[PDB]
């Protein structure tokens, strides 16, 4: 019933600070539950149906 | 004489206007930066923590 | 330096220096996925396309 | 369709008699260690498995060989060589070298075998770098079965 986390295209927002430094350990170890780790070809917009 | 034909290039480029720290230590003008800008981001470690 | 000692004088010295450069190359790397790279060139129909 | 050049960065300059060592072999086959286009010197040759000061076998080099991808030499530039690529199919151009000669023909039969005649013939040393160069010997297989034949 909880929100679960979802690959959907979306029209992203463009915010300010960064959110790059204590990142690529940081969703290693579990900074925050319900992440996603994409690599390299995967960087695009899914596959839509309905 | 030989002063315009030792900088061949370096005499004639449009002057820029750039923003960096600066000091007066004596009578020498250091510049001080700091790489991690670019080197936190992205988790290949510092090469200055050595 | 002219001088008058028991001393021999010396020479009039000379050097030249062998200097010379360092190669250097970068990497950078770019994956498109093939799912993706085609549809460029897609069959170009739908609203949705 | 495909580009296949592995450059090598090299950290310090050649001598003048490292120079002619490679100069002298200009078309080889050296096992590098991974694919690539830009590789350190340590994963060139196949000293990485047959040091000078650790006792090598004559199995597990061999048996190093084939996990390796394959290379063949194209220049030799003081601050970095250029060697082209082999894939698990392509006509490429090969010209041996190899100096315990033997005579080829068309419709040959090959083997890229460990150097089992001489080392220094093979192991052309940098002083420059304190890494060695290990240069493996290609065989017509009525001897790259032969040689280990005798090994046994």
């Amino acid at each position: 019933m909880e929100a679960t986390l979802e690959q959907r295209p979306f029209p992203y927002l463009a915010t300010e600070a960064n959110l790059l430094t204590q990142i690529k350990e940081s969703a290693a170890d579990g900074l925050f539950k319900s992440f996603q780790l994409l690599l390299g070809k995967d960087a695009r917009e899914g596959s839509v149906r309905f | 004489g030989d002063k315009a034909a030792l900088a061949d290039g370096h005499d004639e480029i449009q002057r820029t206007r750039i923003a960096a720290s600066l000091v007066k230590i004596g009578d020498k003008f250091v510049a001080i930066e700091s790489l991690q800008r670019m080197y936190n981001e992205t988790q290949f470690p510092c090469p200055l923590n050595r | 330096i002219a001088h008058g000692d028991g001393r021999r004088p010396n020479k009039q010295r000379q050097y030249i220096v062998m200097k010379a450069c360092n190669k250097h190359h970068i990497g950078a790397e770019i994956e498109l996925a093939a799912a993706d790279i085609e549809l460029l060139f897609a069959e170009k129909e739908t609203p949705l396309d | 369709a495909l580009d296949k050049s592995i450059v090598v960065n090299l950290t310090s300059r050649l001598f003048a008699d490292e120079l002619a060592a490679l100069q002298s072999k200009i078309g080889s086959v050296l096992p590098l260690g991974d694919c690539h286009r830009l590789q350190n010197i340590q994963a060139l040759g196949l000293g990485c498995v047959c040091s000078r000061e650790t006792s090598p076998d004559y199995i597990q080099i061999m048996q190093y060989l084939s996990k390796c991808t394959l290379a063949v030499l194209e220049e030799v530039r003081p601050d970095s060589l250029r060697l082209t690529r082999m894939d698990p199919s392509d006509n490429l151009q090969i010209k041996n070298v190899y100096a315990p000669f033997f005579q080829w023909d068309s419709n040959t039969q090959l083997a890229v075998l460990p150097p089992l005649f001489s080392r220094k013939d093979s192991t052309i040393v940098l002083e420059s770098n304190g890494f060695d160069i290990v240069f493996p010997m290609v065989v017509p297989q009525q001897l790259g079965h032969a040689i280990l034949q005798q090994l046994l």
